[PDB]
């Protein structure tokens, strides 16, 4: 029986319409403990219409409320909605969220949380010099199919090293070098320097056709452990069983970048629409739950990793992780201390 | 005057573009370097996503800057 650390029942959304991304975001989110956290810490006609108070209420009714489904109507009418991704409703309530926080304390809050640092570098190969501007990141695209290559990256990680791979510019694409004065062939490459504190990751698993001119699914097989060394990028394995506080010590020690995924966006069905579910971890608990819709259960490691491909054609597009540090990383607030009621 | 942009593959190409020019007209170029239709693109340049209307000015997009191409999943 789901139950919460908290010892109340997990509670789903319901699927009006087509909405199921909207739920998985949600429940992403209302997982998040610093995110949650952050939302309880903030506080004629009445504006319903408020994003951050409607997606407090929905968090709050999402853990004191024994009931079989919540209903995210109001949150809809928030957005303004009569009858459209996941990533651009993301972008919605984060700045919604990020409008309504200036002069707050929690201001630079998402900064903090979500955004990530890296460096583009241009180097002219004839006159040997290189432009480095800093660039930031919300979430991390990374591909699947760098077309055309015959076989796709069969892990996250070798997607990781391919996007801070120097590329170098072709005959039609190159770079205007003021001291060559000239079109000139030049090495592109993006190199990170920080990762954000909540690493959102993004698998493009939707590619385009040329000739038919309709989007398709890549479903090859990419994996994703649960704990994720990045020490690397800054200068068959199975990790779904639950975590050990001694692996990550002995990778502690030979780099301080280390993650821990708690939150799975798959996607099934056809690649123009489908229905969207979401594995998610419960960080205080250690324990790997299922939320699809209305119906919330226990996950089983099996079908976590049968998700990373090979062919209902069922495979994650999006992975949620968070950095390991003891002190920083926080648990989920107790209903009782709550100073809103 | 002259960006970069990563698309969908990873591989990064080049467009000539004005401060002044709309986020519009940069999405057209995109159609014209990759035959992908721009009601289908999704810019994001330092973690923000560009919207329709605004130029590459109101976005302080720089020469030299790279914008990231993603699509816009449904259902
Ligand atoms: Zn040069």
């Amino acid at each position: 029986i789901p139950v919460d650390e908290n010892g109340h029942r997990y509670v789903g959304l319901v699927n009006q319409a087509m909405t199921s991304y909207l739920n998985s975001l949600v429940q992403s989110l209302y997982m998040t403990p610093e995110f949650r956290n952050a939302m309880y810490d903030w506080e004629r006609k009445k504006a319903e219409q408020s994003i951050p108070c409607q997606l407090q209420k929905l968090f709050l009714l999402l853990q004191t409320s024994e009931n079989d489904s919540l209903e995210t109507k109001d949150l809809t009418q928030s957005f303004g909605w009569t009858s459209h991704d996941v990533q651009e409703l993301c972008r919605l309530m984060f700045d919604a969220l990020e409008h309504k926080w200036k002069g707050t304390e929690h201001e630079k809050l998402i900064q903090d949380l979500y955004r990530g640092t890296m460096e583009d570098f241009v180097a002219c190969l004839k006159c040997g010099r290189e432009s480095v501007k800093t660039d930031y990141f919300l979430d991390l695209p990374l591909a699947v199919k760098p077309f055309g290559a015959i076989h796709a990256y069969k892990s996250v990680e070798e997607a990781l090293t391919a996007f801070v791979q120097p590329e170098l510019l072709d005959g039609s694409n190159q770079y205007m070098c003021e001291n060559c004065k000239s079109k000139q062939d030049a090495h592109k490459g993006l190199r990170i320097t920080q990762f954000p504190y909540l690493l959102t990751i993004q698998l493009k698993r939707f590619d385009f056709d040329y000739n038919t001119m309709h989007r398709i699914k890549l479903n090859d097989k990419m994996t994703f452990p649960d704990v994720l060394d990045l020490n690397d990028y800054v200068n068959v394995c199975v990790g779904q069983p639950i975590d050990h506080a001694a692996v990550d010590d002995i990778v502690k020690t030979s780099g301080d970048n280390v993650y821990e995924l708690f939150s799975v966006m798959v996607h099934s069905g056809n690649a123009a629409g489908g229905h969207y579910f979401a594995y998610i971890k419960n960080l205080d608990q250690d324990r790997w739950y299922v939320f699809n819709d209305t119906r919330v259960d226990f996950a089983t490691p099996l079908e976590i990793e049968k998700s990373f491909g090979g062919h209902s054609n069922t495979n994650a597009y999006m992975l949620m992780y968070r950095r390991i540090d003891p002190k920083r990383n926080a648990r989920f607030i107790l209903s009782n201390q709550l100073p809103q009621h | 005057m002259q960006i970069f942009v990563k698309t969908l593959t990873g591989k990064t190409i080049t467009l000539e573009v004005e401060p002044s020019d709309t986020i519009e007209n940069v999405k057209a170029k995109i159609q014209d370097k990759e035959g992908i239709p721009p009601d289908q693109q999704r810019l994001i340049f330092a973690g923000k996503q560009l919207e329709d209307g605004r130029t590459l000015s109101d976005y302080n997009i720089q020469k030299e800057s790279t914008l990231h191409l993603v699509l816009r999943l449904r259902g």
